[PDB]
């Protein structure tokens, strides 16, 4: 695998026609990133013929100073040169607030660390030839950090050794480099609108029920964690204005408890399809009844079903009789105040308010199902997977899906590509999509993170854990699922939190250093605006540790939460 | 909030800043806390008070003798060639120690909007800070003003109210003043509120609206009307002119800041204490208990107050085998409005 090394080492080192800097402030930033280098180094680096009035101009304005540590006289950026004065160089006498410390954990030792995140393959004598002071020292650091695994021998580079290893896989076999997993976590959520600003007003939210057609979403997860995401200034009269408008029409499917239950909400110019079928519960004579009058007819309020006497238990019981009909799946309220009230629960009468219409028939099992729902899940995800197709419910499994998506393939409306690393080998989605898959492409740079955190809904389908990643480790008994009520806070492609309930146990799963602040700072943004239904609380928190004493992996957990506000511990 | 039926913050900027309030505070309490006093700007000398005594360093001096032949400035004007990197810390702590001893004044509300937001340019020191008119002092026209302003302010002022309004002379200088307006004829000198049993003054037109709310002489069900209060708004007759019932011989209650009084058809029921973690129900009621749960579930639900998890009795705190029937109806009562049960008997 030697050809691709080249290519790659030259993109580290900013050496290409593209990724050359083109400005004077331009070059500080490669040059506080490349380490120190040698002006005539710079000049085949920027896109200028003259480059020494740009490096006297920034000398002057004290940006990066001057260096003649070695035989050759370098140029490093004065945020180093405080630090490389433990080196032989000597740093400036002009005062200069920037060098305030003058030491580092090791100060001599760092430096070469940060020559290697550049560089591939390459010789221990190079590294002190080029600056070092002596060959016991270079291979001194050599053998030292093996254990915090900078500088693996790779093949005489660690993080830039998992690079390469990428590249050059996928080199035998003619495709482009598969994307990281956490990359197409960060993809995800974007590509469902969440957090996005286009969205937004009725026709927003016709835009959103539009691709998460068939899903299930827990009752109280919905209007509070999935849609004013989504929609960016969401008012619970919209989605009245549309259901009573006939375009799109909920359809519970299963009750979790008492309160919550299952809600699919379905698009109504194609409803038979992405319907499933009735839930073959037994029947008694009331449910005949109400599923008499509702047989041949449009709608009724909760009056006209059972005329006679609906108060009382001989009606009381049919109100009951009722909202069994529903969570199987047979009626739906024309509007969306009942199941608005049902989460509320008890303190005329709400629950039964709107007319309840039967619903249309689910279409019989057969090919233009098969390729509508083929056709709708690669909206939903990016890229479908056989393991995505696990967790939603496929009346043919995998199995029968994947033919006609080779269907698909051969008419040519999806590229049967290897498109995230990790997972399976033959996933595939549509072309187009593709190319705004290829951003978020972790650049080869030593770049420090951006820490943009988000949090769903453990039930949003936007949540790729349990899906198509899977879940990264169950080591230990606890252990965390897609469950109702639950959520998922994640800073990038990985995650590091998660909660069973408002106030259940916490997971410290990912214990990384300094992201918990942001996460921390995200779920007070949602708990602040009153999205979560309650204000959060954590007695469980970590392995259920239930904070007693001071253990060593929730050290930074409490601090975080101390750093958001810990609205409650 | 609740005397202003619309009010965004932003409301009481805008007259700040226009010149014809003036917030003056004027006493300090533990930190991020304090009293402040909204003065009017057409008559402030006489509604103001002599500024507090300290300790006067130099830098405080300097805050001053600045301030003093000047209209107003900003903070940075206040000294030359300060920054906030150590002078400004000490200028800063110099400052906040100036104004609630009340000196100085903001030309707007928005830095005590930040004191209060607890440590987490900058927020803390941020519109012009203005030397303070000195107060008028004490003569015969001060205390005209401050008597019919008194008079305005209560119903009918008592013995009491002056006792726990600071005037100076007690209330035995009103007296004697009040007796030259009833001699003029500005005031009513009425015995009207009969528990008070003194002379209460009020003023000729009050009365007929005080001779309202006289409870029907025939038995009627009660309305039952709930308004939950802070323990130390002047529309709070307890502490002041009521005086508080008389129970729990040794744990007593007052006006302290940060309480709830929670008083429902005038009577009080309950007393929260320092943002929960205490409540003194006071000779409770059913069905009383309701309205005052109702009041206090639709404020934190409407978010002028910071919810209450934490709940406590006399001594009964949290599951008590020994329960009582007194504690018992406030069980009753809070779960019926909603208000969540154990979850932790602590907060960290």
């Amino acid at each position: 695998d030697p050809a691709v090394v080249a290519s790659t080492s030259a993109q580290l080192q900013h050496l290409t026609p593209e990724r050359a800097a083109r400005d004077a402030e331009g070059v500080a930033d490669l040059l506080r990133l490349l380490g120190p280098l040698t002006e005539a180094d710079i000049a085949q680096r920027c896109t200028a013929d003259n480059i020494g009035a740009w490096l006297d101009g920034l000398h002057a304005a004290k940006r990066a100073l001057p260096v003649t540590y070695a035989g050759q006289t370098w140029w490093a950026a004065v945020e180093d040169i405080g630090l490389l004065r433990d080196g032989i160089g000597v740093p400036v006498p002009v005062g200069v607030p920037a060098a305030f410390t003058e030491s580092a954990s090791d100060p001599l030792g760092d430096l070469i660390g940060r020559y290697a995140r550049t560089r591939g393959p390459f010789t221990t004598e190079q590294t002190a030839a080029r600056f070092g002071l002596g060959v016991r020292v270079a291979s001194d650091v050599l053998s030292r950090m093996a254990v915090d695994g900078r500088l693996i021998r790779g093949e005489f580079d660690a993080q830039v050794l998992k690079i390469l290893r990428r590249r050059s896989l996928a080199a035998l076999r003619a495709q482009v480099e598969p994307v990281s997993t956490d990359a197409y976590a960060r993809f995800l959520p974007s590509w469902q609108h969440v957090g996005s600003t286009n969205t937004t007003g009725v026709d927003g939210l016709a835009t959103v029920i539009e691709q998460l057609a068939g899903v299930p979403i827990p009752a109280s997860a919905v209007e509070s964690l999935v849609f004013p995401q989504r929609v960016r200034d969401y008012q619970p009269a919209m989605l009245d204005e549309l259901l009573a408008s006939g375009e799109v029409m909920w359809s519970g499917a299963g009750q979790i408890g008492n309160g919550d239950g299952w809600v699919a909400f379905h698009l109504a110019d194609t409803a038979p399809l992405t319907l499933t079928h009735g839930a073959e519960i037994e029947f008694t004579d009331t449910h005949r009844v109400i599923l008499e009058t509702l047989g041949h007819g449009g709608a009724y309020f909760f009056r006209q079903l059972t005329d006679g006497t609906v108060e009382g238990t001989a009606g009381q019981e049919l109100k009951q009789a009722l909202w069994e009909l529903i969570w199987a799946g047979w009626v739906t309220g024309d509007t969306f105040a009942p199941v608005r009230a049902v989460l509320s629960g008890p303190r005329t009468d709400p629950t039964v308010s709107g007319r309840w219409s039967a619903l249309p028939a689910a279409e019989p099992d057969s090919t233009v199902r098969a390729h509508f729902q083929a056709e709708l899940l690669l909206g939903r995800h990016g890229v479908l997977t056989k393991g995505a197709v696990g967790a939603e419910g496929v009346p043919g499994g995998f199995a029968t899906l994947y033919k006609v998506l080779s269907a698909f393939e051969d008419a040519g409306r999806c590229q049967r590509g290897y498109f995230v690393e990790s997972l399976g080998g033959a996933q595939f989605a549509v072309a187009s999509t593709v190319d705004r898959l290829r951003s978020y492409l972790d650049n080869v740079d030593p770049e420090r993170p951006e820490y943009h955190a988000v949090v769903l809904a453990a039930t949003d389908p936007a949540n790729p854990y349990g899906a198509a990643l899977g879940w990264p480790t169950d080591s230990e008994a606890h252990r965390p699922g897609r469950k109702a009520g639950a959520l998922v806070a994640l800073v990038d492609g990985r995650l590091v939190w998660f909660l069973e309930r408002g106030g259940r146990s916490l997971l410290s799963f990912g214990a990384d250093a300094d992201a918990q602040r942001a996460a921390a700072g995200a779920l007070t943004d949602l708990v602040s605006a009153g999205r979560i239904p309650s204000l959060l609380v954590e007695r469980i928190n970590g392995v259920a540790v239930l904070d007693p004493d001071v253990d060593a992996e929730r050290a930074v957990v409490q601090d975080a939460l101390l750093g958001a506000g810990l609205s409650r511990t | 909030p609740q005397r202003v039926r619309d009010y965004q913050p932003a409301m009481l900027d805008e007259l700040l800043a226009s010149g014809e309030v003036m917030w003056s505070g004027a006493g300090q309490i533990g930190n991020g806390d304090g009293w402040v006093a909204f003065h009017l700007a057409d008559t402030a000398p006489l509604t103001l008070t002599h500024g507090a005594e300290i300790e006067f360093t130099d830098t405080h001096r300097v805050i001053l003798e600045t301030l003093g032949h000047g209209g107003a400035y900003f903070f940075r004007q206040l000294t030359d060639g300060t920054v906030e990197g150590t002078a400004g810390q000490e200028l800063k702590q110099a400052l906040w120690e100036l104004i609630w001893a009340g000196w100085v004044t903001g030309d707007t509300f928005a830095p005590v909007r930040a004191v209060l937001s607890g440590p987490r340019t900058d927020p803390t020191v941020s519109g012009r800070w203005s030397a303070l008119p000195a107060a008028e002092p004490d003569s015969t026209v001060r205390a005209h003003f401050q008597a019919e302003l008194l008079l305005g302010r209560h119903g009918v002022l008592t013995k009491g109210a002056v006792g726990a309004e600071g005037v100076p002379g007690g209330f035995a200088t009103l007296y004697k003043v009040l007796s030259a307006f009833e001699d003029a004829g500005r005031c009513q000198r009425g015995y009207f509120v009969e528990s008070l049993g003194g002379a209460q003054f009020a003023v000729a037109s009050t009365v007929d609206r005080l001779r309202s709310y006289l409870d029907n002489v025939d038995p009627e069900r009660p309305e039952y009307h709930a308004v939950v209060l802070a323990a130390t708004d002047p529309a709070n007759p307890y502490g002041a002119a009521l005086g508080w019932p008389t129970d729990s011989e040794a744990h007593r209650p007052g006006r302290k800041a940060g309480a709830l009084v929670a008083l429902v058809d005038g009577r009080l029921v309950w007393f929260l204490e320092r943002g929960g973690r205490s409540l003194l129900s006071f000779g409770a009621d059913a069905d009383a208990q309701r309205a005052a749960a109702g009041a206090l579930t639709d404020l934190v639900s409407a978010g002028r107050i910071p919810s209450l998890l934490v709940e406590r009795i006399n001594g009964v705190a949290v599951l008590d085998p020994d329960v009582d029937a007194e504690r018992a109806v406030v069980q009753d009562a809070l779960l019926g409005a909603g208000l969540s049960r154990t979850p932790r008997g602590l907060r960290l």
